């Protein structure tokens, strides 16, 4: 018996000889938790789920699903004593973001749990108030075409970090290697991941004083720049200066020319009482072809070139790719599991209800996608007869063209730059 | 530590923190130390209490039996004793 | 009494009432409560 | 040697999109009047922002940004104004310019959908598509946001923000009798548009002689200018552009003979 | 007794070209005629390949003995 | 062949065996 | 010294060439001496000033004094923004200035500082001495005889050879229409005379033995004589460094110096010729036929009730063990060679199940070199999991997972995933493919570290090892290494695998 | 110099040497206004 | 060492991750065990 | 700082010419026209017009960098044939083509309305 | 955070039809007959519409700094 701090263990469902404890009762229940007060402990004091740790597991044998496992069939194991309430529970926080992580090998899905971290977009509602150094907001976040369930209690679609873009696998001008894409310059121009970066730089005087010496001309008579003006490289933003027992000078630069325009200017009164000012400056990131984007499958890729809506290919209908990727990568980088996510997103936006990518679901499989894209005026495999954008000629292979959730990350030519 | 039960924001609303500069979907569960927001990761350790059986090649022991043991973090925090034989290379305990 | 069929909402909806009960810091909070209380 | 008889053929007029066909040309000439219908048709888009007062939750380029890539009803306005660096004027004239003013303030509890209807401009003729509106921002209790736009004259080259097209759907031989494609599967690949075969035979048979003619266009107009005058523009310009390089390569010719 | 290799290798190319065009950028006399070409590099492999370089190799025996090599007798595979 | 002939006639040259410098 | 920056590949860039961004440019400048017939140029260069790129911004006289920014004369050492022909290292590379702000090069031989010397005898010191999977699929694609190109068409491609003669070749099809060949394009590319042999990877063995054995019948053999490609599919080994193929024995025969070109025209005009025909993959690449799946799928169940009935016949244990082994090591190894061949035997029908259409055939005909086991897992079957060359091994008591039974020895356990990566794997089959995963993770990210640290031993070892003017081989103190480089003093980048043709033929 | 409180939003006069410290508010983390200079936002 | 570091306020995702991490007491924990099912994301 | 502005992708820079023409010495009666800050939209058409011309032997555009708005256009000619003349009767006919086009959709823009 | 205008694949406007969005999702009328109704024949303006997140109202529920 163990009842220290610690030990890890996880909920899940408790089963009767053959049966669940969860009925449909708890169910009903459930369905409509509020103005009921019947929650997850509820559930638990009910003797229908229970904690098992790591050292109750080699004691218990556990059934994966409830929907095959306690049928009859050949027989394997009829002492089914405890189930799962979902297999895909196993994953964690960024391993939930993989759209059918089981059609992906382990390798790329620990690379996009590293990704995820790094992925840029809004990271918090209250971004506006609060003062975080090195702090990216991306113009547009938009929820996958392309979700799990799981992501549905990380709040994901409350608040993404990515935009869903029409990605097309094609080898168009050598500027799309192993890692680069080619994305469009007007449809950037349109919006791709545009970013605000803001950071904040933080000073105290002690015994140093906030006062504009006699570039210093933006600064204001208190020694700090009024906030909405903007600061170009060699700039001084912030002016202190220290008394010299004529006076030295310990001003702030724009640390190796960071561009930008600054948003707020905070003064306040420290522990000692000695003021201390906090600027938070905003700089506009417009993708340039250094910047580097990862879909949810496939490893981190610098821009290639951005070529304007005319140079692009264009389908029948007129839908110049956003972004065209390398074929060749698909042994290197991304996997069919970023194939079956432009499937099911071409499939989404055709019909409208945003696709599900539960792990393990047997319900969803690439034949029934193909099927729901047939239906809607498309060829069942996603490919799509281009033209040329130079020439205009209809290119003799049909691309793979579909609508797929990229990731902008942190690692920029502007951030670098300085 | 934030949203815990003596913090401020235990049992708020989404208005009542969307009134003072507060995100509702923020987790909390870090400290706030000289304005920076620091989180304590869970280090991982031996379970105490337990007896373990282990066999060392380059060791004279053939097998070592080690149990670390407290008394729920009262005092010395690293108690253990070992129980090993020595390799026949005649099992002395 | 029984949810053939069924069984991937009832799941799920168990999964919600779980995190929204919980939610995703819940161990943290919870050792902390016990470290101070 | 020579040009051949070219033929328009006109299916669908709309206020909002243009539907036709181009006989009797070469592919070259119908992908170059496609590029132009993206890229070198000028329009007038809002290119100067100053603003004088932003409280909104969203930054100032941002602000800047949405009003540079609204729409403006610029049917005839074009070609009266000319460019600036063609405008010997300073920074700004009516001449080379419109002038737009934002000013609104939310006074009252709800929120205050700022649109592109509260968008005022001096010039009349050129207003925003919608005189539903294109919302710019939206302001809470004691937010304000004051500014004033210049919109000048360019095309999808210099940005997008200039592109008149919403969409342009160019398309030639829809069944495979050029065999520019080859599917591997052809009975699986849906029927085109403008497909005149039957059910059962899925691709057209090949034809060693032909070339491609019969350029389908359905060009999609964003609001800011007539999809007829989109066309007209586009090929006014494409024309212009080839009496430049002709007059350029005469008078290199010339200079060197 | 001169014996060596009668062929010039990479190094001493790269370390000959290297001197004569330091010295031709220094406004050292030109033994070849001119072209309207201006980099000083060029201008040294082309009186490279002119085969009048006003300069001798010395190649180094083990043992420390030298050994002269006029590069008018050093035949040139490229 | 001429890189590992090299490689094995520089640390056997010695008259014994010779590990690397490291 | 410098500001480095992320590399962004560019194909319209010289193999040798770089493309260095123009703030970047000016940042760090170059110092050139005055001379006789330079001085205009560095007159006006001067003139421009600082504040523009293509200037100069430092002045050094005769004396020392350095000027910052008029006079210019003989000894003044410039020092002026880098331009296009410069030579930078990060091996040397020509400079060119484009517009935004990235380093670029050409990816044809496998963020980074990059340097620029100043005087001129290293700078030409280094540059006296100083196609990876991407274009292989393209040229296998361009080299089939289905590749027919209009006049327009061939113009365009004929564009892209610099080393082009201008003289358009006469079409292999004149009636009813002029149609070229991409194989006349390739010859085009091919510089000087070369003739080379090189079999096909999809030539069997049998098109020798029996007839046709040269009139190639699956477009066998590649031949290439005149320096032209006369025939053949040109493939990674036809195409990538090897011994005895079309880049080596060009490089071999006539200098890397139109080797280079050569890259360069291959990649220009490959890319120009995909821009048309287009190059793809998707979801139709891995639904190979409903036929081959069901083999696929009768072969692994086959492999399942195999390993059952080794597992029944374990428990009746007659079975002899093989010698040198115990009873768990024989079994576990009857087991693990059950399941690869298996695999193999899956992976094999998958492969040739693409017959001419699907995209993954492409790659996988021409890149052979590690790609295969993707394309057999993507489409047939993952596989079976090891951890440290075995199984997965038993993490609780007697059971892998606790969703299955105490020793269980079965392929649904031990990690062997059944289904393939488009079939979805099951939970159990996830987490054995993560562990996998893990455990390759492991191992590449010690043998990256191991392979740096020998790398760096061995050329600390012999560093100092020379080739004197004497033929002979020394060390730094001057021991004879050896008497002749190679046991016959000669270097060994000019040698080539051939045969005696005398010591295996009977008297 | 005209200067804004935190959560009151009142302006108040803040000078040189002078402590943060709104007027009856209670208040003491507080911001500053907008610049009532030129600037100019290309708005591609 | 290695405990209490600046909260990773990148992303959300970032941010939850971070909050819910674990640190081997190791300065072979390399492999992912059998019995981490359920317990710790593969 | 370092991104380059939009107007200068299609507007000309000072002292630099808009077209210049070079003769191919190695092969007669050929000739290169450089075009600055030009798309493939004019050296796709004027390589078509060229081709429609049969007194042509080669006929091609190229764009030697995307980043470099710059297009190469090589003519070669059958002799007593220059390429300047053909270039120049591509472009008019282009022209004309042109303006035949503009006048039929002008009569199918009157021809759908009000009918 | 706001609804982008000129979906950015075709440059078809969606700026002005968020809130129309909106009060067809309020009615019986589904998303595939909302978006159909809203006139997004291609399906990059559907993608646009769809995947849109509205964090303006979420921004908007903190006060503003000037009263
Ligand atoms: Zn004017
Ligand atoms: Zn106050
Ligand atoms: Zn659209």
């Amino acid at each position: 018996i163990y009842t220290d701090a610690g030990r890890i263990c996880r909920p899940l469902l408790i089963v009767e000889k053959q049966k669940l404890l969860l009925k449909k009762r708890h169910i009903d229940q459930l369905k409509e938790r509020e103005y009921n007060n019947y929650s997850w402990q509820d559930l638990v004091a009910s003797g229908v789920v229970e904690y098992i740790d790591t050292l109750e597991e080699e004691t218990v044998m556990l059934a994966m699903t409830p929907d095959d496992l306690q049928e009859k069939e050949v027989a394997y194991c009829s002492t089914y004593t405890h189930c799962e309430i979902h297999p895909s529970m196993i994953l964690g926080v960024c391993a939930s973001i993989i759209p059918f992580p089981d059609h992906n090998q382990s390798p790329r899905n620990t690379y996009q749990s590293a990704m995820g971290k790094q992925a840029m977009g809004v990271y918090i509602t209250n971004f506006h108030v609060r003062m975080d150094t090195l702090a990216h907001v991306l113009y547009y976040p938009q929820k996958p075409l392309v979700t799990t369930r799981s992501m549905e209690y990380l709040r994901f679609r409350e608040l993404p970090a990515g935009i869903n873009s029409i990605v097309a696998i094609a080898s168009y001008t050598g500027y799309n290697q192993e890692d680069s894409v080619i994305m469009n310059r007007s449809a950037v121009d349109r919006g791709f991941f545009r970013s605000v970066f803001y950071r904040s730089y933080k000073e105290q005087e002690s015994k140093e004083v906030f006062e504009k010496p006699t570039i210093y001309d933006k600064l204001d008579d208190d020694g700090l720049i009024a906030p909405g003006v903007r600061v170009s490289g060699d700039d001084v933003i912030i002016g202190k200066t220290v008394t010299l027992p004529t006076k030295r000078d310990c001003s702030t630069f724009l640390r190796t020319s960071e561009t930008g325009i600054v948003d707020q200017v905070m003064v306040t009164l420290n522990q000692e009482g000695y003021k201390f000012c906090k600027i938070r400056v905003r700089s506009v990131r417009i993708p340039q072809i250094g910047d580097k984007f990862a879909s949810r499958h496939g490893q981190k890729g610098t821009c290639g070139i951005q070529y304007r809506q005319e140079d692009m290919p264009f389908t029948c209908e007129g839908i110049t790719p956003d972004i065209i990727i390398n074929p060749h990568a698909i042994p290197s980088r991304m996997t069919i599991g970023h194939l079956i996510e432009c499937l099911q997103g071409k499939v989404s936006a055709n019909k409208g209800e945003i696709g599900d990518a539960t792990p393990f679901n047997d319900a969803v499989n690439v034949q029934k996608i193909s099927n729901l894209l047939s239906d809607y005026g498309y060829h069942l495999r996603g490919n799509e007869v281009l033209y040329n954008g130079f020439t205009g000629r209809k290119i003799t292979s049909q691309i793979f063209i579909g609508p797929t959730y990229y990731q902008r990350l942190k690692h920029m030519v502007d951030d670098k730059i300085h | 530590m934030l949203r815990s039960t003596y913090c401020l924001l235990n049992g708020l609303t989404d208005r009542d923190l969307c009134e003072l500069n507060e995100c509702p979907l923020d987790p909390g569960g870090y400290f706030i130390i000289n304005g920076s927001e620091k989180v304590l990761i869970a280090q991982e350790k031996m379970a105490t209490n337990t007896v373990y059986v282990f066999a060392k090649k380059d060791s004279k022991y053939a097998y070592t039996g080690e149990c670390r043991s407290c008394l729920e973090n009262s005092s010395r925090p690293t108690s253990t004793i070992w129980v090993s034989m020595l390799a026949r290379g005649g099992q002395r305990i | 009494e029984i949810t053939p069929d069924l069984w991937q909402e009832a799941c799920w909806i168990v999964i919600s009432s779980y995190f929204d009960e919980k939610g995703l810091v819940r161990q943290q909070l919870d050792s902390f409560d016990e470290f101070i209380q | 040697p020579y040009a051949n008889q070219p033929t328009v053929r006109i299916t669908e007029l709309t206020d909002e999109n243009v539907k036709f066909i181009i006989e009797n040309t070469d592919l070259a000439v119908a992908n170059s009047i496609r590029r132009v219908f993206i890229a070198e048709v000028p329009i007038i888009a809002i290119d100067w922002v100053q603003i004088d007062a932003n409280s909104s939750v969203l930054h100032d380029e941002f602000i800047a940004h949405r009003l540079g890539l609204i729409p403006l009803t610029s049917d005839d306005i074009v070609d009266k104004l000319q460019y600036s660096r063609d405008c010997t004027c300073e920074e700004f004239c009516p001449e080379c310019s419109v002038e737009f003013t934002l000013d609104v303030r939310c006074n009252e509890d709800q929120t205050r959908h700022v649109t592109s209807r509260d968008l005022i401009s001096n010039s009349p003729r050129v207003i925003p598509v919608t005189s539903d509106d294109i919302l710019i921002v939206k302001l809470r209790k004691g937010q304000e946001l004051r500014l004033r736009a210049y919109a000048k004259k360019g095309f999808g080259k210099e940005h997008a923000k200039w592109n008149p097209t919403a969409g342009v759907a160019f398309e030639y031989d829809p069944d495979n009798a050029l065999r520019h494609t080859v599917y591997p599967k052809p009975e699986e690949w849906p029927k085109s548009e403008y497909s005149e075969l039957d059910e059962d035979e899925s691709q057209a048979p090949y034809d060693p002689n032909g070339k491609p003619e019969r350029f389908y266009y359905n060009v999609e107009s964003c609001g800011s200018l007539r999809p007829e005058t989109i066309v007209l523009s586009a090929l006014s310009g494409l024309k212009k552009k080839l009496s430049d390089l002709q007059t350029q390569l005469s008078h290199e010719i010339q200079s060197d003979v | 007794k001169r014996i060596t290799t009668p062929y010039m290798t990479k190094y001493e190319r790269a370390r000959v070209l290297g001197t004569r065009a330091l010295q031709i950028a220094m406004c050292a006399p030109v033994m070849v005629e001119l072209e309207g070409e201006t980099d000083p590099l060029l201008i040294a492999m082309k009186e490279l390949k002119a085969r009048k370089i006003p300069i001798i190799i010395r190649r180094y025996l083990p043992d420390g003995s030298y050994e002269d090599w006029g590069v008018d007798e050093l035949i040139i595979s490229d | 062949y001429r890189h590992l002939a090299l490689l094995c006639d520089t640390m056997t040259c010695r008259g014994h065996l010779m590990a690397i410098t490291r | 010294f410098s500001a480095r920056t992320v590399i962004t590949p560019d194909p319209n860039l010289s193999i040798d060439q770089v493309g260095v961004p123009r703030s970047i440019a000016a940042n760090m400048t170059f110092a050139e001496i005055v001379t006789p017939f330079n001085i205009d140029r560095l007159q006006e260069l001067v003139r421009r000033g600082n504040s523009q790129y293509p200037g100069a911004k430092y002045i050094i006289r005769d004396n020392g004094d350095r000027i910052d920014l008029l006079h210019l004369q003989t000894g003044y050492k410039v020092e002026r923004h880098m331009c296009d022909g410069d030579i930078v290292i990060f091996m040397g590379h020509r400079v060119r200035i484009l517009p935004w702000s990235t380093f670029r090069l050409n990816l044809s031989v496998t963020e980074m500082n990059l340097h620029l010397p100043q005087s001129l005898e290293t700078r030409a010191e280094i540059q006296e001495l100083a196609i990876v999977q991407d274009t292989l699929t393209a040229v296998r694609k361009f080299t089939k005889r289905d590749v027919f190109l209009e006049r327009g068409e061939v113009m365009n491609l004929l564009m892209f050879l610099s080393t082009w003669d201008g003289k358009v070749p006469q079409p292999a099809i004149l009636k009813p229409r002029p149609l070229w060949t991409g194989k006349q394009i390739f010859s085009l590319i091919i510089p000087g005379h070369i003739n080379c042999i090189r079999t096909h990877s999809t030539h069997p063995d049998d098109e020798d033995s029996g007839p046709y054995k040269h009139i190639s019948p699956g477009d066998t053999k590649v031949v290439v004589e005149n320096g032209e490609l006369i025939m053949g599919i040109l493939c990674k080994k036809s195409l990538g460094t090897s011994a005895g193929s079309l880049v080596h024995i060009s490089y071999l025969e006539m200098g890397h110096d139109i080797t280079r070109l050569f890259y360069s025209n291959i990649q220009t005009v490959i890319n120009n010729w995909l821009l048309i025909e287009g190059h793809t993959i998707g979801i139709g690449d891995s639904i190979a036929d409903s036929k081959t799946y069901q083999d696929i799928q009768n072969t692994i169940k086959k492999a399942k009730q195999d390993v059952i009935e080794v597992i029944e016949k374990a428990h009746n244990n007659e079975l002899e063990p093989t010698p040198g082994n115990t009873l768990r090591q024989t079994f576990e190894n009857q087991v693990n060679r059950i399941l690869n061949d298996a695999r193999d035997k899956t992976g094999s029908s998958a492969q040739k199940s693409l017959s001419e259409y699907n995209n993954f055939k492409s790659m996988v005909v021409s890149g052979a070199k590690g790609s295969k086991i993707n394309i057999s897992q993507v489409i047939a079957v993952v596989g079976q999991q090891n951890v440290e060359g075995k199984r997965i091994p038993f993490g609780f008591k007697h059971r892998t997972l606790p969703h299955f039974i105490k020793d269980d020895y079965g392929p649904e356990s031990r990690g062997f995933v059944e289904n393939s990566y488009l079939a979805g794997l099951t939970p159990t089959e996830f987490f054995f493919h993560a562990m996998g995963g893990r455990e390759g993770l492991i191992d590449t990210a010690v043998k990256t570290a191991e392979t740096g640290y020998i790398q760096r031993r061995l050329i600390k070892s012999m560093e100092s090892v020379m080739v004197k003017y004497d033929a002979t081989v020394r060390n730094s103190i001057n021991q004879v290494v050896q008497l002749r480089y190679g046991e016959d003093g000669l270097a060994g980048e000019s040698v080539e695998f051939q045969n005696l043709a005398t010591l295996k033929p009977s008297n | 110099m005209i200067y804004i409180c935190g959560e009151c939003h009142t302006e108040n006069e803040i000078k040189s040497r002078d402590p943060i410290r709104c007027r009856e508010c209670g208040y003491r983390i507080m911001y500053k206004k907008r610049t009532k200079r030129l600037v100019v936002f290309d708005a591609r | 060492a290695g405990v209490s570091q600046v909260l990773n306020r990148l992303t959300f995702a970032s941010t939850l991750s971070h909050l819910r991490r674990l640190n081997s007491p190791i300065g072979k924990p390399r492999q992912l065990h059998n019995t981490l099912w359920g317990m710790v994301c593969p | 700082m370092n991104a380059p502005p939009a107007f200068e992708s299609f507007l000309l820079f000072e002292g630099e010419k808009k077209i210049t023409i070079n003769k191919d010495t190695k092969v007669p009666n050929a000739c290169l026209f450089t075009i600055n800050k030009e798309d493939h939209t004019l050296g796709n058409i004027i390589k078509s017009q060229l081709l429609k011309d049969p007194q042509v032997l080669f006929a091609g555009y190229k764009v030697p960098h995307p980043l470099e708005h710059k297009i190469i256009i090589r003519v070669q000619t059958t002799p007593d044939y220059s390429p300047q003349e053909a270039f120049t009767n591509a472009i008019t006919d282009l022209i004309s083509e042109l303006s035949l086009l503009e006048e039929r959709f002008r009569v199918a823009i009157k021809d759908k309305q009000e009918g | 955070m706001i609804i982008p205008v000129r979906c950015f694949t075709c440059g078809k406007i969606v700026g002005n039809k968020w809130e129309a969005y909106l009060g067809l999702l309020q009615a019986e009328y589904t998303e595939g007959d909302a978006l159909d109704a809203l006139g997004l024949k291609r399906y990059c303006c559907r993608r646009m519409l769809l995947a849109h997140v509205d964090l303006i109202e979420k921004l908007l529920n903190y006060a503003p700094l000037e009263k």
